[PDB]
RNA sequence: UGCGAAAGCAGUUGAAGACAAGUGGCUUGUCGUUCGUUAAAAUGGCCUCGUCAAACGGUGGAGAGAGUCGCUAGGUGAUCGUCAGAUCUGCCUAGUCUCUAUACAGCGUGUUUAAUUGACAUGGGUUGAUGCGUA
């Protein structure tokens, strides 16, 4: 190719990414499901974590998620931000998992000293869904 | 240049050890050593040993008497080893070497006839040297590195028995003339002031730098380029800095000259005879950071005023770029003037100090950058008016108004004028946020909490307000919360800190409800004006008129 | 190379620091002084010196140069023909040029030229020349309208002329101005045919014997250059769309060149077949300079042969009497049919009233091979020194910058800014960062895109690829005010640390197992008051860092990336308020650190803590730099100084338009000013280069530094046999 | 002049969990195919060296399938009790089996006839039968005598050596890929017991504490060993007697493991392990042993296997499950006179002076709305936007190529009703969408800016405008949730 | 236009002269005219140099598509009916369940961290659109 043509813009195979992404540094309660979620989230088992949580019962969260072990609350979370991150509609339905996951190990999660390092795909979904507000709040008006 | 400063043989072990130091002793028999527990055997003793080591091993022991020779001791089992005599002049700091590495017949008199570690192995005669106060053994290529008092440098390497430099190196009588932390350099102090590093490669000075004060005791550390130094009356051993993967915090090197300081760890107490006590507890030096605190070896400040670009020729400025003037003509002489044009019998007047300022610093007595000023004259004039005189109206107006303060403020809420306390809130360049938040939680109920609000947010990082507004009790931001529910911007997100702030569970229920009820009704109005905000062909057959 | 100011034979024309009117107006190729016998030029200026150089072997250390007895005239051009020689000449109401024509000799006395005044033209406002040289056309302005004139020159074979209503069509009579303007004119060299091209985008090509015009219609934007070929039957022309079209007359059939990186200010045939065109292209993306690029290439395959270019800055602001070029609507890269003479009016008043005369730019220096990086907008001239010429041009973000020729509306719209890069200090990677702006009239018209992306290439490639970008790095429309590039301590020198006006700092680096360059460390505060009075350093340890935000310098570690902190309190004093907003943190070396703001220069040392000097820069300094280009006026070393760089607006007996610059060193914390110059021109950027030299770039860009038998048998055989 | 740039497809910044080299590699092993066996299938091998046939052991059968196929080519089944084990000789030549009468038979690979010599090994059940790695001529075959042997198969009568020593159940042998006569053997009580072989051979050399019984031990390097048994698996330096790396990822407890090395992939290791409760996983060596991708089948998961390093044709994951079938995934791979006259156009310039190339690479085919754009027809790349088969990023990239490059406006003047009806109907999907969204505002404003008077007169985009209504009502009370979500941990720093 | 932060905060928009049109003046409008102020449109758009097919290596994906009326959560309709509720085995959406050449998209394989080969005489001539129906 010419001398004097200009080199031509070209991405290619550049990792676009955003900057809110900080991946670096007796009975009586309920029958609830969270032996499935456990070793659902011991191993890394999308299939029966998604039967598992496509239970929507808000009782059966709340103490589901009560009888979680608090060490994995975490893990729980960050595959539920994952999900919402890559399928939209489920946003409605799984971040009612999501807020009872902070409401209950809320001593947990504040005790951890890198919150925003390990949930780091819940701050960047939460980011990206929550910074066009104005926009769509001028096209809505 | 100095390091973190307080306190006021094998060279590689600790403690959990028995006695990996034996040591000769000043005004005693010859030598000794303790535990924090080994024998103490001799090593043919009763001589004018001056220093002791051993060949690490600690029971292939010596005591390093001036006889010319050392033999071995038993110091754990009780068999000796056999010896052999070179010399019989003063052998008092004998060193025995490691499995071929560094060992010469030197005694005290210029016979530096080479051998091995042995009582039997020989090598060439390398006494060639002349006649050295200073033969240190060094690890650039295992080397005996003298220095003479005939004076001149050479080094010579144990390794093949060759002088590998030489040159006329013209040192005087020494202090410590120590070899560096690297090894790659010469540590010679002068008496009172002054330690230079020469190159031990080649017998030159590389940087000859004058010292803080007063040391006499001064070794290099298992640093990069640090030594430490101790008083020569004085308990104090100071640090100061001209390994490096994970360096050295105790038991680095034991030479000092203080009140029996010997085995010099950092947590230096239980001594091989002297049974002391112990200092501090740091590491080596480190990169640059430990640098902003030892910041010794210079303390030669003066009155530093601005300054001006030199005259050569000034009078063809080219169009300056100020308002009217060109130059502000510095008069630092009155300057310092008028403190003693101030410090005077007005004391509760502003005739003879208020006009004395503004006369001196002829301005708009609201306003900077008529500038020429020093901190210390701004704050020896804040304290001869915190003196026996707040109620000048120009001085202490128009030195709010200027950028170095100085900590003088804390009595702003302890007096309160209104017009001079918003102008000390609103204008006045450093301010302490615990008395900020005092004076926030205070409250009065007015414009001022706005005001106080403002500077609060807009000079202070988020998580630095939180931390020091936990210190806080309840009733405060209970009174908070009800103040804001009842009657903006900036104190929402203040409330947003306070929420952030106060913790997790300890709160109460009705306080909540009515700040969940005040705040869904905020959303809503705030929607709302964000909308507002945001808000801001022929039929087939007519039938129509046309004029009369 | 044939150096001016090398030599005083020709420096002595012009070094002045006021006057840079005299200026080189053409050159012939044969001898004016002796006929019949060439390999050297002779130069005619704008003033009446004729040099006379050689430019084959060395050159002459004493040319053949004169000076033609004139009257106030100014030279437009000369005239060569079959032996003789004419001259033009510029005059003096309405504000238009006067033109009249002489014709040389020189036998007599080989001193002088002898001239002979041909004819006068009294009003002209445009005019062009045949390529033979042998006849000229131009406009008149002589009462309803203006007319056109064409006359022979070496010979009165012919001069006509008409009034111009005749040319127009009658349709332009009840339309816009552009539809009757005229920018361009162009004659062929038997001067039957003449093309007049609008600034509405039409050609008309006129038969000059009957006055029967012909229509062509391809310019969508004002027709800015013509030329006919030597036969005639090619028309070139050039316009804002950056395509050379080349009109078949015959058939009226476009051959196009379409992406020209500049418009075409002026197109010509050159070659005796015509195998050469030379073309002027204006590069107009940026406002603030008239930077043209001049480029011939063989008419055979349309081959770009030999491109020539200086280094192209982006200054600030608006220079010296630069005037973009004219088009059809006033845009922000061009200006209206109306607009020039207000906009020229408004602009020598700027430079003449205003405060803000800031011009300068950012220039860096690639570590590795030494050559320098303007960024231009939207693209990088990589340009070497040390020959003076460009390395190449890239386009670094994503606009319609290369893609489109954009016309009327469309120069309404501007490409993404490159406003920082600096490279790793090894020379590895390049970090930009780039302001994306929105098109107007729509919902996000006013909220800007923020990228910052990072380029690699190996030692023998000479373009970069992106391995990563970052949208919005420290968040939605947040700017970044400065990157700096890490030292060779912290990620192998693979680290850079960028911040905001909120006084974050986001530390980015890159890492070889997820491959790519990614965050690392963070440290935001959420205050609501924002500067672009920022300023960054970095220990040579990568220790401690020194975030210079407005009126206060912060020190913080790297360990934690908090601000510095001793639990001895050694009077850890971790921040210096200062009596404004600081502007540069330079760190010399690591005992001290120069600081600079819009009044005072301080300078801390931290082995002793500190104030240790300070000057004046508020009579120098005051309010004429933009907040935040101070870092750019000064600089450093790493052994040897720190250099600092003022500028005087020179003045009469009011400011004017001319500049001084006054450069001035410092050795080793503020002591000796052992360095003081003056350069007679305006200073825009000053920078070390990493052998201890400081390159410097004036506002006319020229870089420059401040450093430390058989014989007769071989002759006539070479003779003939060449 | 330059060539035109290409038209950039709008990439967003990049979601989490995107797929990952490995994971792309090792999901496109498809094609799944599921054989009912009698029994569960409880070993898999491979032959190594035409490395393109594998021997499943069912109950009483052993079946070679082959690997371009996948049917049963051959099949052995003249075996009394349960078949155990089933391997190739290194070779590749014959084909051993243990059987749960203790005997083992090797018959030779390609032919079930004949049986070429049937060891008469303990009176248990012989569990596990594999020739050596390096050598040729010798079987370890270990049983549940608690005792391994290596036999000659030359001399088949007493066992050349008896590796005793293991107090429970020995499942596993294992030879170590470079010293010949270090043979690792695993058993039910931990303890991988590992014997130098010209030593008395009665006592290990030492023994890695696996605290789970083992159901298998392979050797990775020539140095370190993978264990498994319980829920995770370990791995051993074995120049230093010391484990490393220990990974419990899964349910239930690890059955098998095999490993890969060289082969056509971006991991260039792969240990993959099966695990009794569905899963198989591939963990990569070189990072530390990480999992990178996975299998879910349709029951516990008793032997796995792949392709061997080798394998030059299509490429296989088995896996025999323990419900009794048995699943592979496999990756796929004129005239004389007319010659004579058109001779030279193969030649290609050897042996010519100078050679010039000036033939321009041919690039990737414009799509329509990419000449459109180049032909300046902005109205119609916006048309050729909106058809059906277009991918939601080049309809996004369009739509950002003419915001960008010129105006919404031109590219929306002369429409009505029946042509905008694509554009809202495709604003509809993308007001979902974070990455589409802004670019769906400002069209949205666009267009109802300046076809207000159309609002009016047609019904049938009224009720396209409501429903977009109703569609920004939803997204905003998402996007105003999502903030308290994040006000809400933002509380919990 | 100035100060600014990317928000915003203060300032506006005169005079002369000439010309054109309309009805020597009067009105209106222009200016390759000057002084002062910090101050939309002339049917008129971007070149050839070789395409097609099949791979391979990284990079993204809202995945490209097809089912099961299988589950979870919903939004809603026709007719009758007092409601209760009936039939339409009511419809639509999202998630889940199942499967495919990851079907989708993009950059590259001339040297690169990596990764490419093959077809074709890259012409001329005659019909080819009024010859066509599976709708």
């Amino acid at each position: 190719k010419d001398l004097a043509s200009a080199t031509n813009y070209v991405e290619g195979n550049a990792r676009v990414t955003s900057g809110d992404n900080f991946k670096h540094v007796t009975a009586t309660t309920t029958g609830t499901v969270t032996v499935i979620l456990s070793q659902a989230l011991q191993s890394n088992d999308h299939s029966l974590l998604e039967t598992v949580l496509n239970n929507r019962d808000e009782r059966v969260i709340r103490d589901t998620i009560f009888r979680l072990k608090p060490a994995l609350a975490v893990i729980l979370l960050e595959r539920l931000a994952e999900r919402i991150a890559r399928q939209t509609h489920r946003q409605g339905p799984l971040n009612v998992w999501v807020k009872w996951c902070l409401i209950i190990h809320g001593g947990y999660l504040v005790s951890i000293p890198n919150l925003m390092s390990t949930l780091s795909s819940l701050h960047s979904t939460l980011k990206r869904r929550s910074d066009l507000l104005p926009r769509l709040l001028a096209l809505d008006a | 240049d100095y390091v973190q400063v307080a306190d006021g043989l094998m060279v590689n072990k600790g403690n959990y050890t028995l006695n990996v130091i034996t040591k000769a002793l000043e005004d005693t028999t010859d030598t000794s050593n303790d535990h924090l527990d080994n024998k103490a055997y001799t090593g043919s003793d009763e001589f004018l040993s001056q220093y002791k080591i051993k060949a690490k091993a600690k029971v292939m022991s010596i005591k390093i008497d001036t006889k010319n020779s050392l033999v071995i001791a038993i110091l754990q089992n009780g068999l000796i080893e056999i010896f052999d005599f070179k010399l019989t002049l003063l052998h008092s700091f004998d060193i025995s070497y490691d499995n071929l590495k560094y060992a010469k017949w030197f005694t005290e008199n210029g016979t530096e006839y080479v051998f091995v570690l042995c009582p039997l192995q020989d090598d060439k005669v390398c006494y060639k040297l002349l006649e050295l106060t200073d033969c240190g053994s060094g690890e650039s290529s295992p080397i005996k590195e003298l220095s003479s008092t005939i004076i001149e440098g050479f080094s010579f390497e144990n390794s093949k028995l060759c002088y590998q430099f030489g040159k006329l190196y013209k040192l005087n009588q020494g202090k410590i003339y120590i070899y560096s932390l690297p090894h790659c350099q010469l540590q010679q102090v002068i008496e009172f002031p002054m330690v230079d590093k020469l190159s031990p490669g080649d017998d030159l000075i590389s940087f000859q730098p004058v010292s803080v004060n007063r040391v006499l005791l001064t070794v290099n550390n298992v640093i990069y380029l640090l030594d430490l130094l101790h008083c020569s009356t004085l308990s104090q051993r100071e640090l100061t800095h001209v390994v490096i993967n994970s360096e050295k915090s105790h038991n680095s090197k034991t030479i000092a000259i203080g009140i029996s300081t010997k085995n010099g760890p950092n947590p230096t107490s239980s001594l091989e005879i002297i049974n002391i006590d112990v200092g501090t507890n740091t590491l080596k030096d480190s990169l640059g950071k430990s640098f902003q605190v030892g910041n010794n070896d210079s303390s030669v400040i003066l009155k530093p005023l601005f300054d001006d670009k030199d005259i050569n020729d000034k009078r063809v400025k080219c169009n300056d770029v100020s308002g009217d003037s060109s130059v502000p003509v510095l008069h630092c002489n009155e300057v310092i003037e008028k403190l003693s044009a101030l410090q005077d019998n007005d004391i509760t007047s502003f005739d003879d100090i208020f006009f004395k300022e503004l006369k001196i610093k002829e301005e708009h007595y609201t306003e900077k950058d008529r500038y020429i000023s020093d901190p210390g004259f701004l704050n020896k004039v804040l304290d001869l008016i915190f003196g026996k005189f707040p109620k000048t109206l120009t001085f202490l107006l128009t030195h709010p108004l200027f950028p170095l303060s100085r900590t003088r403020n804390l009595l702003s809420l302890l007096r309160d004028q209104p017009r001079l306390f918003k102008q000390a809130i609103v204008t006045c360049p450093n301010l302490p946020l615990n008395e900020l938040l005092e004076e926030l939680f205070s409250i009065r109920n007015r414009e001022l909490l706005l005001d106080i609000s403002f500077r609060i947010l807009q000079d202070f990082t988020r998580d630095s307000i939180k931390q020091e507004m936990k210190k806080l009790s309840k009733l405060d931001v209970q009174n908070f919360i009800e103040f804001i529910t009842s009657g903006s911007t900036q104190l929402f997100q203040l409330l947003s800190l306070v929420l952030d702030s106060i913790g997790l569970f300890s709160l109460e229920g009705a306080l909540l409800e009515n700040l969940t009820l005040y705040i869904d009704k905020q959303v809503e109005i705030a929607e709302r004006n964000t909308e507002l905000w945001n808000l801001i062909a022929l039929p087939t057959y007519t039938m129509e008129y046309l004029d009369i | 190379t044939l150096k001016f100011a090398n030599n005083s034979l020709l420096s002595g024309i012009f070094l002045q620091e006021e006057e840079n009117n005299e200026s080189i107006v053409k050159i012939l190729l044969g001898d004016i002084t002796v006929p019949q016998q060439a390999h050297l030029i002779t130069v005619f200026t704008n003033n009446g010196h004729v040099i006379v150089l050689n430019y084959k072997g060395k050159l002459v250390e004493s040319p053949k140069h004169f000076k033609i007895s004139l009257a106030d005239e100014k030279l437009a051009n000369v005239f060569h023909s079959e032996g003789n020689y004419r001259i033009l000449t510029t005059f003096k109401h309405n504000s238009l040029q006067s033109y009249r024509l002489y014709a040389l000799t020189f036998d007599d006395a080989k001193k002088q030229f002898e001239v002979a005044h041909q004819a006068e033209w009294h009003n002209v406002i445009l005019s062009n020349i045949s390529s033979n040289g042998k006849l000229l056309a131009h406009m008149c302005k002589d009462v309803e309208h203006k007319s056109i004139s064409v006359v022979s020159l070496f010979d009165d074979s012919v001069n006509l002329s008409f009034p111009l209503g005749s040319i127009l069509s009658s349709q332009t009579q009840s339309l816009s101005y552009n539809t009757r303007y005229v920018s361009s004119m162009a004659i062929d060299n038997m001067g039957q045919q003449l093309a007049v091209g609008f600034a509405s985008g039409v050609i008309s090509i006129v038969s000059l014997a009957d006055l029967q015009i012909r229509l062509l219609k391809w310019h969508i934007d004002s027709v800015l250059s013509l030329s006919f070929s030597h036969d005639g039957s090619y028309l070139l022309s050039g316009g804002w769309e950056k395509v050379m079209s080349l009109w078949q007359l015959e058939t009226n059939s476009q051959q196009f060149l379409p992406r020209l990186n500049g418009i075409i200010i002026d197109c010509q045939v050159l070659g005796p077949q015509g195998n050469y065109y030379s073309l002027i292209l204006q590069m107009t993306e940026n406002n603030s300079n008239s930077d043209y690029q001049f480029l011939l290439l063989n008419a055979s395959d349309l081959t770009s042969k030999l491109s020539i270019n200086g280094p192209l800055p982006v200054f600030n602001s608006t220079i010296k009497h630069i005037q973009q070029p004219i088009s059809a609507m006033n845009t922000k890269n061009s200006n209206s049919i109306t607009s020039l003479n207000h906009s020229k009016k408004k602009q020598s008043r700027k430079l003449i009233k205003s405060r803000r005369q800031d011009f300068t730019t950012n220039v860096e220096i690639n570590p590795i091979n030494k050559n320098l990086y303007f960024p231009h907008i939207s693209a990088v001239q990589i340009f070497d020194f040390y020959k003076n010429e460009q390395v190449n041009y890239q386009y670094l973000t994503s606009g319609v910058n290369n893609s489109m020729g954009k016309v009327r509306f469309e120069l309404n719209l501007q490409d993404p800014i490159i406003t920082d890069l600096k490279f790793t200090k090894d020379g590895q990677w390049m970090i930009t960062y780039e302001i994306e702006y929105p098109p107007n009239d729509l919902l996000s018209s006013k909220d800007l895109t923020h990228i910052l992306k990072f380029w690699t290439k190996n030692d023998n490639e000479t373009n970069w690829n992106l391995k990563t970008k970052v949208i919005n790095p420290h968040g939605i429309s947040v700017p970044i005010t400065k990157i700096l590039p890490s030292p060779r301590s912290v990620n192998n020198s693979q680290g850079c640390l960028t911040a905001d006006n909120n006084g974050g700092l986001k530390f980015w680096s890159f890492d070889s197992h997820e491959s790519n360059w990614c965050l690392k460390k963070i440290s935001l505060p959420n205050f609501n008051h924002f500067s672009n009075s920022v300023s960054l350093a970095w220990s040579q340890d990568g220790s401690l860092i020194f975030h210079g935000f407005d009126d206060k310098l912060q020190i913080l570690d790297f360990d934690t990336f908090k601000k510095f902190e001793s639990l001895e309190n050694t009077k850890t004093v971790s921040e210096f308020t200062l009596d404004s907003e600081i502007q540069t943190v330079k760190l010399i070396n690591d005992t001290n650190l120069i600081v600079a703001t819009r009044t005072t220069l301080n300078a801390i040392n931290l082995l002793r803590g500190q104030v240790i000097n300070s000057f004046d820069l508020y009579p120098f300094v005051n309010g004429v730099y933009k907040n935040g280009h101070m870092d750019r006026l000064i600089t450093c070393d790493e052994r040897t100084g720190n250099i600092a760089l003022v500028i005087n607006q020179q003045l009469t007996d009011v400011p004017t338009i001319n500049y001084k610059s006054r450069i001035i060193i410092f050795d080793s914390d503020l002591s000796t000013k052992l360095g003081n110059f003056t350069h007679h021109e305006y200073i825009s950027w000053i920078g070390w280069n990493y052998d201890t030299d400081f390159i410097f770039l004036d506002i006319e860009s020229t870089l420059g530094v401040v450093g430390t038998n058989s014989d007769i048998f071989a002759e006539q055989l070479h003779k003939l046999s060449s | 002049s330059t060539a035109r740039p290409r038209i950039i497809t709008s990439k967003a910044p990049l979601l989490p969990q995107q797929t990952t080299p490995e994971q792309r590699y090792w999901r496109q092993y498809t094609s799944a195919q599921l054989v009912k066996e009698h029994n569960s299938v409880t070993h898999i091998s491979f032959n190594p060296q035409h490395p393109h046939d594998f021997a499943v052991t069912s109950s009483t059968r052993v079946q070679i399938f082959s690997s371009r196929t996948r049917q049963v080519i051959k099949t052995f089944s003249r075996f009394k009790d349960v078949v155990y084990s089933a391997s190739f000789r290194s070779d590749g030549k014959l084909l051993c089996a243990g059987d749960a009468t203790g005997l083992v038979s090797v018959y030779d690979s390609y032919n079930p006839r004949t049986i070429l010599l049937s060891i008469n090994a303990s009176t248990h059940p012989t569990h596990v039968t594999k020739f050596h790695t390096q050598d040729n001529k010798i079987l370890a075959t270990a049983s549940d005598d608690r005792v391994t042997r290596l036999w000659d198969i030359s001399n088949a009568y007493e066992p050349q050596l008896e590796l005793t020593g293991a107090t429970d159940y020995v499942r596993t042998l294992s030879f170590i890929p470079a010293a010949p006569h270090l043979v690792a053997t695993g058993s039910y009580d931990g303890l991988i017991r590992l014997y130098d072989t010209r030593s008395s051979g009665s006592t290990p050399i030492y023994s890695l504490n696996h605290d789970q019984p083992v159901e298998n031990v392979i050797a990775v390097s020539p140095t370190q060993i993978v264990s498994c048994g319980g829920n995770n698996f370990k791995v051993w330096d074995l120049t230093s007697n010391k484990k490393l790396y220990e990974r419990g990822n899964f349910n239930k407890a690890v059955t098998c493991l095999d490993y890969v090395e060289n082969f056509d992939s971006p991991m260039q290791s792969a240990l993959i392990a099966s695990s009794l409760d569905g899963h198989v996983k591939v963990f990569d060596p070189l990072d530390n042993f990480q999992v990178k991708f996975g299998w879910k089948f349709s029951g516990p998961v008793l032997s796995c296997a792949v392709s061997p390093s080798t394998a030059q044709g299509n490429r296989h994951l088995v896996a025999g499950l323990s419900s009794g079938l048995l699943a592979i995934r496999t990756k796929k791979k004129k005239s004389n006179n007319f010659q004579r006259m058109m001779r030279g156009s193969e030649y290609q310039g050897d042996q010519e002076h100078i050679i010039h190339n000036d033939k321009v690479r041919s690039q990737r085919r414009m799509r329509a709305f990419e000449r459109n754009i180049n032909q300046f027809k902005w109205s119609e790349a916006l048309d050729n936007a909106f058809v059906p088969g277009m991918a939601k990023e080049l309809t996004l990239t369009v739509l950002q190529e003419l915001r960008k490059r010129g105006k919404v406006r031109v590219a929306l003047y002369g429409r009505d009703e029946s042509t905008l009806e694509p554009l809202l109907n495709w604003c509809l999907k993308g007001i979902e969408d974070v990455r589409s969204a802004s670019i769906v505002a400002d069209w949205v404003a666009v267009v109802l800016e300046l076809y207000g008077n159309t609002l009016e007169s047609s019904p049938v985009l009224q009720e396209l405008m409501i429903d977009l209504k109703t569609k920004v009502r939803h997204e905003i009370h998402k996007s105003k949730e999502a903030q308290r979500i994040e006000g809400m941990l933002q509380l919990l720093t």
